[PDB]
């Protein structure tokens, strides 16, 4: 089995920019193919037999190597563009490479907080969630603090991060505190906390369960 | 070009994995029809085709417990593998001549446990935009599909993939809508759950 490296394994980008994506192989490859992976869709093919634009794919898409070396380079970098990228090689044994994701660089954002109380349906299972939206910033990274009548929580607590989003370059995150029904009416104020780094300040949403 | 993976989502160990493709818009009297599946982690893995006269390739490494067969009269083509582990589990994906178009893919996972639908609690709080959402928990195995209004919201809506928790899966969706738009107008999460052929369809209340 042929070995197929792509290097490196995250490639970050700006608007505008053109970058080279490389694909190394273990052996030598007569032809190369290119697939691109965006979040919730099927895998598409940019490039066949090394250097041919498929259908459907703009012209900014470009290949080219030769042996064991072989490159994919995308002109004017989109936010669409925001996605994971495979090459391929076909011979008695066809591989795939590890992939390349591309992340898209902008502007920083501030997260959109939206707090939800746990549904009437949900406790009368006798379980309670409470869920913290983070929507639209950027960059991925931060914090979320959740505060259960002042006090600061940590277990029970789920995060989940979506896929760069291929329209704005931004992330999103779902924050899910999870307690039994009595624990939940046991207390009264409920609070979570944004911690980005466009504002010292944290966004915060919070309501009471009166 | 057009192409459909079905079949069962939990196949059961050492047992025999089976998913149909259809195709529609062109013959699979031509080109080349293939297998591909991918696992956690970026790993896509080649399994095999069957071609325009009928002839199959397939992976060195799985040829001996895998078949790929046709159906001419359905224009259809069928993938079989035996003897399934673990290891098995991944995203099946049936695609065309030089991986040009591909289907939408089925997540197959092979386990013994039984499946456990969903729940579908409803998120819902001023503001010129509201952000509305479902909480979809408690549910085995992966995956399921949220949908607001049938596709009509697709833009403004984000898909927080699942995570693991005391072997049941859950995970989140959130829609945002002009403050008109809601109440005034329902506004509706449909969560499918094939594994367990469920689907639940939540209203967003005031």
């Amino acid at each position: 089995q042929i070995v197929l490296t792509q290097s490196p394994a995250i490639m970050s980008a700006s608007l505008g920019e053109e970058i080279t994506l490389t694909c190394s192989a273990s052996s030598s490859v007569n032809y190369m193919h290119w697939y691109q992976q965006k979040s919730g869709t099927s895998p598409k093919l940019l490039i066949y037999t090394t250097s041919n634009l498929a259908s459907g794919v703009p012209s900014r898409f470009s290949g080219s190597g030769s042996g064991t070396f072989y490159s994919l380079t995308i002109s004017s970098v989109e936010a669409e563009d925001a996605a994971d990228y495979y090459c391929h090689q076909w011979s008695s044994y066809p591989t795939f490479g590890g992939g390349t994701k591309l992340e898209i660089k902008r502007a920083d954002a501030a997260p959109t907080v939206s707090i939800f109380p746990p549904s009437s349906e949900q406790l009368t299972s006798g379980g309670a969630s409470v869920v913290c939206f983070l929507n639209n910033f950027y960059p991925k990274d931060i914090n979320v603090k959740w505060k259960i009548d002042g006090s600061e929580r940590q277990n029970g607590v789920l995060n989940s991060w979506t896929d760069q989003d291929s329209k704005d370059s931004t992330y999103s995150m779902s924050s899910t505190l999870t307690l039994t029904k009595d624990e939940y009416e046991r207390h009264n104020s409920y609070t979570c906390e944004a911690t980005h780094k466009t504002s010292t300040s944290p966004i915060v949403k919070s309501f009471n369960r009166n | 070009v057009q192409l459909q993976e079905s079949g069962p989502s939990l196949v059961k160990p050492s047992q025999t994995l089976s998913l149909t493709c259809s195709v529609t818009g062109d013959s699979i009297t031509s080109g080349y029809w293939n297998w591909i599946r991918k696992f956690p982690g970026n790993r896509l893995e080649y399994m095999g085709y069957i071609n325009y006269s009928g002839n199959t390739f397939y992976n060195p490494s799985l040829k001996s417990r895998i078949s790929i067969t046709r159906d001419t009269s359905k224009n259809q083509y069928c993938l079989q593998l035996n003897s399934v582990t673990t290891e098995d589990t991944a995203t099946y994906y049936c695609a065309t001549y030089r991986f040009n178009y591909w289907g939408q893919g089925t997540l197959v996972t092979v386990s013994a446990a039984k499946t456990t639908p969903p729940s579908v609690y409803p998120l819902a709080p001023t503001g010129s935009s509201v952000t509305l959402g479902c909480l979809v928990k408690g549910y085995f195995p992966e995956p399921v599909t949220v949908t607001w209004n049938s596709g009509s919201l697709s833009s403004g809506v984000h898909t927080f993939p699942a995570l693991l928790q005391s072997g049941l899966y859950t995970m989140s969706s959130s829609v945002t809508v002009p403050s008109s738009t809601w109440p005034s107008q329902t506004v509706t999460c449909s969560v499918a759950h094939p594994a367990s052929s469920t689907t639940v369809d939540k209203k967003l209340e005031p």
